[PDB]
């Protein structure tokens, strides 16, 4: 993929809004880019809820190496499409611009196949009740088995 | 598994199935273990008519 | 299709060597140990 | 089929979007080329959602080619209708632009027609539960000594 | 037929839009009309979904064969309408256009009508189920006994 860095997220959002790609001739300055990286952090922390929310392996900077852009993402290839349309939609009202209407579709079909796998691993069925015996079909085989279910 | 007596010949085999699950599938083996022996081979012959040259 | 319940039978063989010959059968036990040979003498001259 | 790499791929969205064909004397810019095939990209990763999502046989570049333009794409030829007309979507908002609705209809059309036979394919029912018994009349399950079902 | 060629429906399909016929004192240039000859293949490539699609008879010109316009369509009679309509409703976005309702309309109408004869003939009812007894009143069935019915 020829995105792999946060900037890259970022430049490629801009080029999605219209503001500036590279055949462009006048570009945005690194103040902004730099702006625009860490809203892409906010958005990132606000998604990924502590390990409660969407998983994607984002990988955050750190304060010891300098710019924050520059560091791999860390996305998986499917993550990336979505992630940049998305940032797009948050950074758009910074240049007194509203996304278009294809942009705000493909960011909500992205967001929902981010986290429909996820969704997936996580839709679990709960063990058995603490109070439910265990049948007497499970009595002649294990000998040793339990009367009860454990529960919790 | 069970036998298996072949008629005519005075012979027994085993006969033998199983089961695999994982595939859903099964197998079916015939047996038959024995071994023919000639104790005497200076009265056994054999005649071979139209030997020239 | 219904492939009717008649079957074309086809080969019908004979085994009269196999029916003439004698057939023996050692102990299991013992030949397990002798390697499934047995030996047996021959008329004395 | 006359398209047959991610170059006539993009060339056939531009003209769709009437950014550069030659029914209109435009020709393509070489940055406007670029960006498409990231796009693609893009867009057909996350599609096929690393083997769980739409499978259309795309053939994605690797880092050690350098030129990402000018490889085949390697999708059948039921395919590259839908491809290009989604791209001319996606690829639309680069230039303040918007696909019309003929190409909208195509771009849906096509994604169904892409993921019908997948989802034909995936139109699977459940084996048997572990808790059923196989009746008296399997002849099968009788003779390999099995009365019930396995599950899993 | 007049219309004998993919040539051929590719000028029926521009006659139809309005853009250039045999009348017209401007003509379109080669290119666009060769590219709408790849655009009239994709969309056959899609119709017919390797067997599983819209039934025509339309014949794919190969690469040995260097123009694929000047081809002999292989459709019948009754289905060079269709193809001609839904294929200008298919390149209208190539000239900033827009399909009529009219053509739209016979668009619709005419795939409907290519579809109907598929349709009749794939409306097939399953065989019995092979847990089916095939009764006592099926005297030849009983006495070769085939008491139930094969199935598949």
């Amino acid at each position: 993929m020829q995105i792999k860095t946060k900037g890259d997220l970022v430049r490629a959002a801009l080029r999605k809004l219209g503001v500036a790609s590279d055949a462009t001739l006048t570009d945005v300055e690194p103040q902004s880019m730099q702006d625009a990286v860490d809203d892409l952090e906010a958005m990132m922390a606000e998604w990924y809820q502590d390990g409660k929310g969407i998983i994607t392996g984002y990988v955050f900077s750190d304060d010891e190496n300098p710019p924050a852009e520059g560091d791999d993402h860390g996305l998986r290839s499917s993550a990336v499409s979505a992630v940049f349309h998305n940032l797009a939609c948050r950074i758009a009202p910074d240049y007194a611009l509203e996304a278009t209407a294809k942009i705000i579709a493909t960011a909500k079909y992205g967001k929902e196949l981010l986290y429909k796998q996820t969704a997936i691993s996580r839709a679990k069925r709960a063990p058995y009740p603490s109070r439910m015996p265990t049948g007497s079909g499970n009595s002649f085989a294990n000998l040793n088995e339990w009367h009860y279910f454990p529960g919790e | 598994t069970t036998s298996f007596s072949i008629p005519d010949v005075g012979l027994n085999g085993i006969f033998a199935t199983q089961g695999d699950i994982s595939t859903l599938s099964g197998l079916c083996r015939i047996a038959l273990w024995y071994g023919v022996n000639a104790t005497r081979p200076e009265a056994i012959g054999v005649g071979l008519p139209g030997q020239t040259a | 299709t219904l492939a009717v319940d008649e079957i074309i039978e086809t080969i019908s063989a004979i085994t009269p060597m196999a029916q003439k010959a004698k057939k023996y059968t050692p102990p299991a036990a013992s030949m397990q140990r002798s390697s499934n040979t047995i030996w047996m003498p021959v008329e004395q001259e």
